[PDB]
């Protein structure tokens, strides 16, 4: 009788296994922007900077 | 002269001398002249 009541446990333990693809996806989008402008000024004979 | 500015009058005026170009004179007629680093203006 154990006997008979294992062979149906490992019975329904010995099922197939399905297996997943797993595809992930990544995805990174940077941007940039900058303006720098100015003028500067300068007199080096008695020293006087902007 | 004041703290709160950028550049204190003292280092600016001295820096300037610094920057001079100096002569160095020894009579009898030898005569030099050199130009002054600006590394301290």
């Amino acid at each position: 009788d154990i006997m008979n009541a294992m062979l149906e446990v490992i019975g329904q333990l010995d099922i197939r296994r399905a297996q997943v693809l797993i595809e992930a996806l990544i995805v990174e989008m940077a941007e940039g922007d900058g303006i720098n402008l100015g003028v500067q000024w300068g007199s080096l004979e008695s020293g006087s900077v902007i | 002269q004041y703290g709160n500015t950028g550049a204190s009058i003292g280092n600016v005026m001295i820096g300037l001398e610094e920057a001079k170009d100096t002569t160095q004179t020894k009579a009898v007629n030898e005569t030099t002249t050199t130009k002054g680093d600006y590394t301290k203006l």
